[PDB]
């Protein structure tokens, strides 16, 4: 039902919970990297330029 | 509030032992009792433990001796 | 419904030092962070009143490219140190001060002979270093009130007049979330002052000025 | 790409520009001049640096 | 021919106009290329890929 | 329409079967969002069964790629037309001219 | 120590756009007030735009009525760009009726006292049949900004994306102003571009009020 408190709970559970970003093909070991996600709108994964 | 693990890696021999000891300490802190030795700042369990390692007050032998002392009861 | 807006609710002032502070506002309507930030920055940089040194008279040297005996440093660094001096004067638009020193010893702002009206916030500021015992140094300093920044070329040696009390102002805009709205703007203002007035007060002044520019409309 | 162009345009002197030859107290003042428009982004000046 | 067509209107021959920054109101340090270009929307939509 | 084109837009639009092209010239007797009626000009009737021409457009029909195929009339009431002239531009077409 | 700006004149060039000249200003305030006012005007002005339509003979926006040259979707996209202002209440329902061959202009809508139409020549749809009638109930609401119909959420209703903001484009320039003996004063000239539903003076005063109300939080710090 997408209530309002659910968003606060989701923000709480993504404090320091890393996720593994991956691009196929993963030729070398830097193709899989951990990140700390930030809750944003849209439907695209925002990536750091560097 | 933890952006790198350089201090913890320097405190212990290598990164793998750091991972193992941090996992043991975090499991001790999370599943039951074992309140943190450092004031938390709304941090996850895996982060509070790592700081405890960089403060020098938690390592492999410290956990071993505390576990032995508690199991001696 | 159409008239009200989303006023900032969380204001955090973190005074990292005596004259450096960070002010964060949250939340703001989308696009209102840049408007307020740029307005405050443009008011502070070049329209905020203050009093500072404008010109200096040195008996020993008559030109900027000149040498005076007894000082291990050049005239240019003396001009810079006088330029960096922060002074507050209340009610007197223009004041003349006389500085006299002699012998070996680092000249500081406390050694400046000034009246009760003239106050120097940093007596510890090193105007110049003098490394000769027989050496004697004498200056006439002119302090004037004004606004903004005035280069020397736009204008007895001329000194760049840093009338504005600020030293560095910069703002950042981040994304803050309220309820199901995430596009709202959050402003972070980082400000440093020369010492005449604390950063929290000076910002207020800027706001007041802008309000005084919209009296005839509201 | 984008970062390199910006840092190359920032640190690249011009023989004649707005506000040339003036002497600055330090790096903090150089930012107050560029924002105020009293000096171009790249003009040869003399500054005191710690 | 492009220059002659531009001169017929009221536009600069070089094709580069002087813009302003929307957020700060300050002029860009250099003229930029502004003109009309034909954009297509390809059939790879993010909402069909998330 | 594309401001800068090549002139092949008309050929690509007409050759593909997306624009309703009049078979015989005439005057638009009736124009509608879903049909066009052309009263054939006097010179183009056959000796028998003169009649008129009726074009029925396709409105919001599913395509192969799940897109939308739609045709809109591009002629006004009482407007003369000739053979080979577009009477209803299809998808991605502007007045009988390709526009993607 | 500072001077007070105030409106000097409202030079009207057309029924849609006009310019405003300000009292002479101090240096540093020509581009400080001008850009802030432009941002406020382009961001948050009240608007009186159409939200929902109810055509009697249709069930959805992908259908086609009989005798109407344009599709229902084109009718909606033409109604979306209708300029209207209301006085009394925030929302109002307009009624449209037409018959016979000829364009269906916005002048055919009812003429209630509070509701005013500034573009009577606006064309919604064309009638090509000898005997065809169009009857719709247009709903108009007041708001701010752009509220898409896919977020604000019977079968006879058709939702239209709402573009409330009345101002189209705002420009300004700062030029030297001569007054008293001061040569350091300048006047800010704002050339704005409305759809015709807002008075330039009212828009300027509303923008200034919004800016001052926002700054009231800073002055209390």
């Amino acid at each position: 039902r997408e209530e309002a408190v659910v968003w606060d709970i989701l923000d709480e559970v993504i404090r320091e919970h890393p996720v593994l970003l991956n691009r196929a093909p993963t030729l070398h070991r830097l193709g899989i990297q951990a990140f700390e996600p930030v809750l944003i709108e849209g439907k695209a994964i925002q990536l750091h330029p560097l | 509030a933890r952006v790198t693990v350089q201090d913890a890696v320097e405190k212990i021999g290598n990164r793998f032992d750091l991972v193992l000891v941090a996992a043991r300490r975090a499991r001790q802190m999370q599943v039951g009792g074992k309140d943190p030795l450092v004031p938390e700042e709304n941090d996850k369990t895996t982060v509070i433990a790592l700081r405890e390692i960089e403060e020098g007050l938690i390592n492999n032998q410290i956990l071993d001796v505390r576990e032995r002392q508690e199991q001696q009861e | 419904s159409v008239t009200e807006f989303l006023k900032p609710r969380l204001v955090d002032i973190e005074q990292v030092s005596s004259t450096h502070a960070k002010v964060t506002l949250e939340p703001l309507e989308r696009g209102f962070g840049h408007t307020l930030g740029n307005a405050l920055r443009r008011i502070l940089l070049s329209s905020m009143p203050g009093c500072a040194v404008t010109e200096v008279e040195i008996d020993g040297v008559l030109h900027e490219y000149s040498t005076k005996e007894g000082v291990q440093e050049d005239i240019l660094e003396i001009l810079l140190n006088l330029k960096g001096l922060a002074v507050r004067v209340q009610g007197k638009d223009e004041v003349i001060l006389t500085l006299n020193k002699s012998g070996i010893g680092p000249v500081t702002a406390a050694d400046i002979t000034h009246d009760g009206d003239v106050e120097i916030v940093k007596p510890q500021h090193v105007i110049c270093h003098l490394t000769d015992e027989n050496a004697s140094i004498s200056m006439r300093i002119k302090v004037q009130r004004g606004r903004g920044y005035v280069p020397a070329s736009t204008r007895r040696l001329l000194v760049d007049a840093c009338y504005s009390p600020v030293e560095r102002i910069a703002y950042n805009v981040e994304a803050a979330r309220v309820e199901q709205r995430t596009d709202l703007d959050k402003l972070v203002i980082e400000m440093e002052t020369n010492g005449t007035i604390d950063p929290e007060e000076a910002i207020r002044r800027a706001a007041t000025i802008l309000a005084e520019q919209l009296e005839a409309f509201v | 790409q984008d970062v390199v162009l910006g840092l190359y345009y920032m640190t690249r002197d011009c023989v004649n520009a707005k506000g040339e030859g003036m002497v600055l107290t330090g790096p903090k003042e150089a930012e107050r001049l560029y924002r105020s428009g009293l000096a171009s982004l790249h003009a040869r000046v003399k500054v005191r640096i710690t | 021919e492009i220059k002659e067509l531009l001169k017929l209107g009221d536009l600069p021959t070089s094709g580069q106009i002087r813009l302003y920054d929307g957020r700060t109101g300050e002029q860009f340090e250099r003229p930029v290329t502004v003109g009309y270009m034909y954009m297509l929307k390809l059939n790879h939509l993010v909402d069909d890929k998330m | 329409k594309p401001l800068v084109g090549t002139g092949m837009e008309r050929a690509v639009a007409v050759d593909s079967g997306v624009t309703a092209v009049a078979k015989r010239g005439g005057v638009v007797q009736y124009v509608d969002a879903s049909r066009i009626v052309i009263k054939v000009n006097e010179d183009e009737m056959y000796p028998g069964e003169a009649g008129i021409d009726i074009y029925n457009l396709t409105k919001y029909t599913r395509s192969n790629q799940n897109t939308c195929i739609n045709q809109m009339p591009c002629v006004s009431l009482g407007e003369p037309v000739e053979r080979g002239d577009v009477l209803a531009d299809g998808p991605s077409t502007d007045l009988g001219e390709l526009a993607l």
